[PDB]
C-alpha cells in the first residue's frame, strides 16, 4: 500500500546483528566476492555504451586480467582513465590509457 | 531550517513500470538487492547505472549524519 | 514467396495463398516456417492498410514468440508493430516497442537493413510531437548511414527524410548546403525537387508560390506519407506568422486590401483565423 | 541472536561486553542467590558459540540440539503461524511444510509472513496453498 | 565527439573508403604506406577495419608486408576477425599471413572470430593449419569465450578440428565450467557427451557440479556415466 | 446477468415500438428464448409477442426444466449446509442467485444475494454481489436501488482500485452517468478507456466508445478535446472501426455544417431506437445545436444573411424563427436587430458581467442572511 525501494550494500556475509538479514525481509541475496567474466563484460558494455568506445581497445584482456586481480571502484579508475584522456593528447580513448590506470592505482 | 545486471533489472526497473503484472503473476517484487566481498565496491556504479535508465528520484547517502549530541532528531529527519 | 510478393500482381489470391501455406506449415508442423510466413503475412496486412488481424495475429504471434528463442525474429514484428501502432499514431504503445525492441536487439548484432529501420522509425516518431528536432535529425542521419547506397528509393527516401526534418526547423541554408553536395547530386530526382520548392517558399518567405508547390507537385505529393499533416502544419505556421505580422499593426482596416498583397482567397484565411 | 549486521573488529569487542556482563552475572549468580527462579537463556546462529565455548571451556552449560525444520516440529508452529493471520480450512499444510527440508525453518515463516502480504496485495481475505507453494518458490529463490 | 581517429593522412583516408584519392596518393608518393602514426599503425589496418576489399587487394598486390604490428602487437588479421569480413579474411590468408601472430595479451585470430560469432572466418583461419590448441598469456582458448557468448555453432565447427577440450585455464576454470556459468544446458550436455572430464578443480576446488544450478550437474553426471 | 440474454432483453424496448425492427428482433428473441431459460421474461413481453399457438409448445418442457434445475440446486445447497466450509455455501448461493437473475425472478434474487450479502467474508465479495445487482439492475432500470448498495460500499475501502473491478465499477459509472444528464462531472469517467477491455457482460467495448461519443463530442467543447480526446490516441485507433464518427468529429471540429446537416439523418436514426438512450433524444439535438450556433457566434460578430446562408445550407426563414427562440428561450447572447438585414450582435457579457456573475449568488445570499434574519429569536 505504498511505494518506496530500498536495497542495502555490505562487504562481507558474516556480518552479524538482529536487524537486517532476518529472513521475510530481503528477498535477493547475491554473493559476489570475485567477479566473473559475464559481469565484467556487462559492466564495461554499460560504461562503453555512454563513453566513446574503440575498435583497438580489446575486452579481453580487461575480462581475463581483472579476474585474477581485482581491484574496486572500477567505475571510478575509469574517470581517471578519463582524466588521462582530458590532457587533449588524443582524441579517442585506448588500451593504453586503461592498462595505465590499471598499473597507476 | 549477463545474470547479475538481469537480476538487478527486474529487481528494480521492473517492479517500478509494472503492478497489475505482478498482481497477475502472483509474485511480489523483490525490494532488497545485496552484493558481498572484498574486491567488489559497487554502491555507486550500480546506482549511476539506475539512474541512467531510469528516471526519478534518488537518494544518494554521505555517511550518517543522524548521529549528534541531539538523539531525538534523527526519527524525526527519517521519518520526514 | 517475396519475389512473388514483389512482382505486385492479383493481390486477391496471394493472401489466401498464404493461408494455404500457413495451413500446409501447421500440417508438416513446422513452428518457425508458419512463424515467418505469418511475419510476412502481417507485413501483407500493413501494405493492405489493415489493423486488425494485423494487431491480433500481430499480437498472437508475439505470445509465442516471447515464450520461444530467436529474439532477433521479435525485433521484427515489434518493429512493424511500432509502424502500425504509427499509422494508428499511438505514442505509448510504439515508443514502448521501440525500447523493448531495443533492449532485445542490444546484445545481437542487427544487419544495416533492419538496424537503420528503428532508428529511421524513431526519427519520426520524434517528429510527431516535435520534441526535438536535434536528436530526431540524428536518428535519421544515423538511418541514412544505414541506408546509405543499399538501394536508389530507400536512399532518396532517407535524404527525403533527411530535408524533411531538417526543415522542420525551417533552416534552408543547410538544405542548399546539403542540395550543394555531389554526393547527393547523383541521388537527385522528382522527389527532392519539391523539397528544394519548400525551403525556396521558405528562404522567400512566400505563400501562394508554397501553394503553387503544393499545386504542380501534387500528383507527386499524392504518394506522400502521413507527414502531409506536418507539412499542412508548417504551411498553416508560416500562415500564422504572415497574419500576426500584416494585421497587428493594423486595428481596423480593409480585409481586401490586406488581402490584396497575398492575392489569396478570405475564405480559408477567415477560417483559420476563426478557428 | 543475530545474524545481520557487524564490524567483528570493534563490534567482537562490542559483543564482548555483553558476554563480559552475562558473565559477572554467571559469577554472581555462582556466587550466591538472593532468591530462586534466576535462569538465562541465549542463541547463536554462528562460531560464537564456539567462541563461547571457549569464554566457558566446559565449566557449567546445557547442550540442546536445535536442527532446523526438523518436522512435526515444523507442523505445530506453522499452525502457531496460521492462528494470527486469517487461513482457510480447504489449505494443506502438510506437503507445504515437507516442501523445505535440508535448510531451515525460518523459510515457513517467511512464506507466512509474506503470505499475508500476498494476500493483501491480491486483495485476498484468506490464504491458500497455491500462495504458499509460490512463497516457498520465492523463498528458495535465493538459497 | 568525432573526427580524425589518427594524424596521418592516408590513413584517415584509408578509413573513408575514398579509392581514387587513395591511389593518387600513392602514385603521388611512394613512401606514404610506409609511414607510422602515433598509434603505429599503416593504412593497410584502417582499410581492414573499413572492410573495403579493393583496396587492401591493391595494396597486398603491392606487396606491403602483413607481419607489421603496432606497439599493442595488433595485426591486420585481428582486426579482420573482429571486423567480420570474410574476403579480408580471404585476401590475407590468400597472401600467406601468419595466424600464429600474436598481440598484447597473446590472444589468437581465433578468439576474436569466436567472440563475433563468424563461423566462416574462423574455419578459413583453421584451414591455413592453424593451432585450436594454441593458448594466450592468460593461458585460455577460443572455445573459453565461445562458451561464454553461447555459441553452439562455434563450439562445433571448433569440435570439427577435434581441438582438445582438456586445456586447462591459468584459473582453472575449463570452457564446461565457463558453460555451466553461462546456464547452457545444451552446451553442458554436449561438451559432456564429447568425453570432457569433469573431474578437474580449479584453484577454489570447486567441481563443476556445484558450478551448475538447478541439478544441472546432476543430469551432466547421468551423461557421464551414461 | 452476465450472459448475452441481459443484451437479447435489452432489444425490447426496439422490439415492441417500432414495427419495423420488430421481425429480427423478435427473431433472435425467439431464437434466443431456448437459453438461460428466457421463459419468465418473453412470458411477460408476450403482450408484445405473437399468440399463444407457437407460444405454448415450449413453456411445458422450460418449465419443468426450471423447476429441475431449481431443485437440483436445492439439494446442491441441501448439500453444501450443515457442513463445515465458507466459500462453497458462498458460490452456491450466488451460483443460485445467478440462475434466480436468470429465470428473471427479483424476488427471489433478491432474498438470495441478501443471504450471501450477510455471508459474504470480505468487503470485495459484497462489492462483486452489488454488482450483480447493477447488471440486472440495467435490466430494471431501477434508479435509487442500485445506488443505494453502491453509496453503501463506496465507503470504508482501503484496498485500492483493482484492475478489472475498479475499472468496471467506472465503467458503472459511465452509464449511470449517460442516465442522468450530468455531462462535466462525468467528464473524468470515460478516461480509463485505455485499461478498458472487451466485455460480454454488459457492453461491447465498441458499442461503449459508441455510446461516449455522444458526450465527448457534444458536452465537452474544443478544449476539453484539444486536451482529452485530441491529445489522445483512443480516438485515433477507434476511428478505423467506422468512418462516420471521423466524419463527424472533422466536420465539427472544422466547423462545417454542409456535410455535417448531411449526415445528420444518420446521426438522428441512430440516437433514437435505444434502451437508455432514448429519453435524451430531444436534448442531445438542441444542445449540439445551440453549442454549435454559441461556437460560431463566439468568433463572430456582424453575419452576413448570405455567408450564413451558404455555410448552413439552409433557408433564412428557418434560422429566422430558430434564433428567435434562442433569443428568449435559449438566452445565449444580447439582442439581434434585422433593421440592418444583417445579423449583428454586441454581447457585453465580458467586463461588467463578470463583476454580475456574482449578483445572482448576491441575491441568493440576500435571502439566506434574511433567513438567517428568520431564525433569530424563535
Amino acid at each position: 500500500n505504498v511505494n518506496v525501494k530500498v536495497i542495502m550494500a555490505t562487504n562481507r556475509a558474516d556480518t552479524l546483528d538482529p536487524a537486517l538479514l532476518r529472513p521475510g525481509r530481503l528477498d535477493r541475496k547475491i554473493e559476489f566476492p570475485l567477479p566473473d567474466r559475464r559481469q565484467k563484460r556487462l559492466i564495461f558494455s554499460t560504461i562503453t555504451s555512454k563513453m566513446n568506445l574503440s575498435e583497438e581497445v580489446d575486452l579481453e584482456d580487461y575480462v581475463a586480467r581483472p579476474d585474477k586481480i581485482s581491484g574496486a571502484d572500477i567505475n571510478s579508475i575509469c574517470q581517471e582513465s578519463g582524466m588521462l584522456a582530458v590532457r587533449e593528447n588524443r582524441y579517442i580513448v585506448l588500451a593504453k590509457d586503461f592498462e595505465k590506470a590499471y598499473k597507476t592505482v | 531550517p549477463d545474470i547479475q545486471k538481469q537480476e538487478v533489472r527486474e529487481a528494480v526497473e521492473l517492479p517500478l513500470t509494472h503492478f497489475e503484472l505482478y498482481k497477475q503473476i502472483g509474485i511480489d517484487p523483490p525490494r532488497g538487492v545485496l552484493m558481498y566481498g572484498p574486491p567488489g565496491c559497487g554502491k555507486t556504479m550500480l546506482a549511476k547505472a539506475v539512474a541512467h535508465h531510469t528516471t526519478a528520484a534518488f537518494i544518494r547517502v554521505v555517511g550518517s549524519e543522524f548521529v549528534q549530541k541531539y538523539l531525538g532528531e534523527g526519527p524525526r529527519m527519517v521519518r520526514d | 514467396l517475396d519475389l512473388f510478393l514483389d512482382m505486385e500482381a492479383a493481390t486477391g489470391q496471394e493472401v489466401e495463398l498464404c493461408l494455404e501455406c500457413i495451413e500446409w506449415a501447421k500440417s508438416e508442423k513446422r513452428t518457425f516456417l508458419r512463424q515467418a510466413l505469418e511475419a510476412r503475412l502481417v507485413s501483407l496486412y500493413f501494405d493492405t492498410k489493415r489493423y486488425q488481424e494485423a494487431l491480433h495475429l500481430g499480437s498472437q504471434l508475439l505470445r509465442e514468440l516471447k515464450k520461444m528463442d530467436d529474439k532477433a525474429l521479435l525485433v521484427e514484428v515489434q518493429l512493424l508493430e511500432s509502424k502500425t501502432y504509427h499509422a494508428l499514431s499511438n505514442l505509448p504503445k510504439a515508443r514502448a516497442a521501440l525500447t523493448s525492441a531495443r533492449t532485445t536487439a542490444n546484445a545481437i548484432y542487427c544487419p544495416p537493413k533492419l538496424q537503420a529501420t528503428l532508428d529511421m522509425q524513431s526519427g519520426i516518431i520524434h517528429a510527431a510531437e516535435e520534441k526535438d528536432w536535434k536528436t530526431a535529425y540524428s536518428y535519421f542521419y544515423e538511418a541514412f548511414e544505414g541506408y546509405d547506397s543499399i538501394d536508389s528509393p530507400k536512399a532518396i527516401t532517407s535524404l527525403k527524410y533527411m530535408l524533411l526534418c531538417k526543415i522542420m526547423l525551417n533552416t534552408p541554408e543547410d538544405v542548399q548546403a546539403l542540395v550543394s553536395g555531389k554526393l547527393a547530386l547523383r541521388y537527385a530526382g522528382r522527389q527532392t525537387e519539391a523539397l528544394k520548392c519548400v525551403a525556396q517558399a521558405s528562404k522567400n518567405r512566400s505563400l501562394a508560390d508554397f501553394e503553387k508547390a503544393l499545386t504542380d507537385y501534387r500528383a507527386e505529393l499524392r504518394d506522400d506519407p502521413i507527414i502531409s499533416t506536418h507539412l499542412a502544419k508548417l504551411y498553416d505556421n508560416l500562415l500564422e506568422q504572415n497574419l500576426i505580422r500584416v494585421i497587428e499593426p493594423f486595428s481596423r482596416v480593409q480585409i481586401e486590401h490586406i488581402s490584396s498583397l497575398i492575392k489569396l482567397s478570405k475564405a480559408d484565411v477567415e477560417r483559420k483565423l476563426s478557428q | 541472536d543475530s545474524i545481520g549486521s557487524s564490524r567483528l573488529e570493534g563490534g567482537s569487542g562490542g559483543d564482548s561486553e555483553v558476554q563480559r556482563t552475562m558473565l559477572e552475572l554467571l559469577n554472581q549468580l555462582d556466587g550466591f542467590e538472593a532468591t530462586k527462579n534466576i535462569k538465562v537463556i541465549m542463541a547463536t546462529n554462528r562460531i560464537d558459540i564456539l567462541d563461547s565455548a571457549l569464554l566457558r571451556p566446559g565449566r557449567i552449560d546445557r547442550k540442546i540440539e536445535f536442527p532446523p525444520p526438523n518436522e512435526e516440529a515444523r507442523l505445530d508452529i506453522l499452525k502457531i503461524h496460521s492462528r494470527k493471520m486469517n487461513l482457510t480450512r480447504g489449505i494443506n499444510l502438510r506437503k507445504i511444510a515437507e516442501l523445505m527440508p535440508g535448510a531451515s525453518g525460518a523459510e515457513v515463516k517467511g512464506v507466512c509472513t509474506e503470505a499475508g502480504m500476498y494476500a493483501l496485495r491480491e486483495r485476498r481475505v484468506h490464504v491458500t496453498q497455491e500462495d504458499f507453494e509460490m512463497a516457498v518458490a520465492k523463498v528458495m529463490q535465493k538459497d | 565527439m568525432e573526427g580524425c581517429v589518427s594524424n596521418l593522412m592516408v590513413c584517415n583516408l584509408a578509413y573513408s573508403g575514398k579509392l581514387e584519392e587513395l591511389k593518387e596518393s600513392i602514385l603521388a608518393d611512394k613512401s606514404l604506406a610506409t609511414r607510422t602514426d602515433q598509434d603505429s599503425r599503416t593504412a593497410l589496418h584502417w582499410a581492414c577495419s573499413a572492410g573495403h576489399t579493393e583496396i587492401v587487394e591493391f595494396l597486398l598486390q603491392l606487396g606491403v608486408p602483413v607481419n607489421d604490428k603496432d606497439d599493442a602487437g595488433w595485426s591486420p588479421l585481428h582486426i579482420a576477425a573482429s571486423a567480420g569480413r570474410d574476403e579480408i579474411v580471404k585476401a590475407l590468408l590468400g597472401k600467406g599471413a601468419q595466424v600464429n601472430a600474436v598481440n598484447q595479451n597473446g590472444c589468437t585470430p581465433l578468439h576474436y572470430a569466436a567472440s563475433k560469432n563468424r563461423h566462416e572466418i574462423a574455419v578459413m583461419l583453421l584451414e591455413g593449419g592453424a593451432n585450436p590448441d594454441a593458448k594466450d598469456h592468460y593461458e585460455a582458448t577460443a572455445m573459453h569465450r565461445a562458451a561464454a557468448k553461447g555459441n553452439l555453432k562455434m563450439i562445433h565447427i571448433l569440435l570439427y578440428y577435434k581441438a582438445s577440450t582438456n586445456i586447462q585455464d591459468t584459473e582453472g576454470n575449463t570452457p564446461l565450467h565457463l558453460a555451466c556459468d553461462e546456464e547452457r544446458v545444451e552446451e553442458a550436455k554436449l561438451l559432456v557427451s564429447q568425453g570432457a572430464s569433469i573431474y578437474i578443480e580449479n584453484k577454489e576446488e570447486k567441481t563443476p557440479l556445484q558450478v551448475a544450478k538447478g541439478g544441472l550437474g546432476l543430469i551432466l553426471k547421468r551423461m557421464v556415466e551414461g | 446477468p452476465k450472459n448475452p440474454d441481459l443484451r437479447i432483453a435489452q432489444l425490447r424496448f426496439l422490439l415492441s415500438l417500432p414495427e419495423h425492427r420488430g421481425d429480427a428482433a423478435v427473431r433472435d428473441e425467439l431464437m434466443a428464448a431456448v437459453r438461460d431459460n428466457n421463459m419468465a421474461p418473453y412470458y411477460e413481453a408476450l403482450c408484445k409477442s405473437l399468440d399463444w399457438q407457437i407460444d405454448v409448445d415450449l413453456l411445458n418442457k422450460m418449465k419443468k426444466a426450471n423447476e429441475d434445475e431449481l431443485k437440483r440446486l436445492d439439494e446442491e445447497l441441501e448439500d453444501a449446509e450443515k457442513n463445515l466450509g465458507e466459500s462453497e455455501i458462498r458460490d452456491a448461493m450466488m451460483a443460485k442467485a445467478e440462475y434466480l437473475c436468470r429465470i428473471g425472478d427479483k424476488e427471489g434474487a433478491l432474498t438470495a444475494f441478501r443471504k450471501t450479502y450477510d455471508k459474504t467474508v470480505a468487503l470485495g465479495h459484497r462489492l462483486d454481489i452489488v454488482f450483480y445487482l447493477l447488471r440486472i439492475g440495467l435490466f430494471y432500470m431501477d434508479n435509487d436501488l442500485i445506488t443505494r448498495n453502491t453509496e453503501k460500499a463506496k465507503s470504508l475501502i482501503e484496498e485500492g482500485g483493482d484492475w478489472d473491478r475498479r475499472n468496471r465499477l467506472k465503467v458503472y459509472q459511465g452509464l449511470y452517468c449517460v442516465a442522468i444528464r450530468d455531462f462535466k462531472q462525468a467528464a473524468e469517467l470515460f478516461l480509463d478507456t485505455v485499461s478498458t477491455f472487451t466485455s460480454y457482460e454488459l457492453m461491447d467495448y465498441k458499442t461503449f466508445v459508441t455510446y461516449t461519443v455522444y458526450v465527448s463530442m457534444i458536452a465537452l467543447e474544443r478544449p476539453d478535446l484539444r486536451e482529452k480526446v485530441i491529445k489522445g490516441a483512443e480516438i485515433l485507433e477507434v476511428l478505423h472501426s467506422l468512418p462516420a464518427v471521423r466524419q463527424y468529429l472533422f466536420s465539427l471540429y472544422e466547423c462545417r455544417y454542409s456535410v455535417f446537416f448531411q449526415s445528420l439523418a444518420v446521426v438522428e436514426q441512430e440516437m433514437k431506437k435505444d434502451w437508455l438512450f432514448a429519453p435524451h433524444y430531444r436534448y442531445y439535438v438542441r444542445e449540439m445545436r445551440i453549442h454549435a450556433y454559441s461556437q460560431l457566434l463566439e468568433s463572430y460578430r456582424s453575419l452576413t444573411l448570405g455567408y450564413m446562408a451558404e455555410a448552413f445550407g439552409v433557408g433564412v426563414e428557418f434560422i429566422d424563427q430558430e434564433l428567435s427562440r434562442f433569443i428568449a428561450a435559449g438566452r445565449l447572447h444580447c439582442k439581434i436587430d434585422k433593421v440592418n438585414e444583417i445579423v449583428e450582435t454586441n454581447r457585453p457579457d465580458s467586463k461588467n458581467w463578470q463583476y454580475q456573475e456574482t449578483i445572482k449568488k448576491g441575491d441568493l445570499l440576500l435571502n439566506r442572511v434574511q433567513k438567517l434574519s428568520r431564525v433569530i429569536n424563535m
